[PDB]
């Protein structure tokens, strides 16, 4: 999308991979706030908006 | 310690850092205490 009207995605319901992403080499950055993208696939949510 | 990456990687190596390069292949202490010195090698190392 533009950013004037970003897309977003409720996900939900589901099993994530963020080991998958993070390990992906596509990324320039991945900063992470108030979380550390290694613990993401440890602790868990009750829902995540893209 | 002497290697090679590919650039975008080098971001990796830092204690307390993670990945493919930082855990399945070369990890530092999370108290490490050293310099880290790394330079875009193209011309040489591309073919």
């Amino acid at each position: 999308a533009s950013v004037y009207a970003w897309n977003r995605k409720r996900i939900s319901n589901c099993v994530a991979d963020y080991s998958v992403l993070y390990n992906s080499a596509s990324f320039s950055t991945f900063k992470c706030y108030g979380v550390s993208p290694t613990k993401l696939n440890d602790l868990c949510f009750t829902n995540v908006y893209a | 310690d002497s290697f090679v990456i590919r650039g975008d990687e080098v971001r990796q190596i830092a204690p307390g850092q993670t990945g493919k390069i930082a855990d399945y292949n070369y990890k530092l202490p999370d108290d490490f205490t050293g310099c880290v010195i790394a330079w875009n090698s193209n011309n040489l190392d591309s073919k």
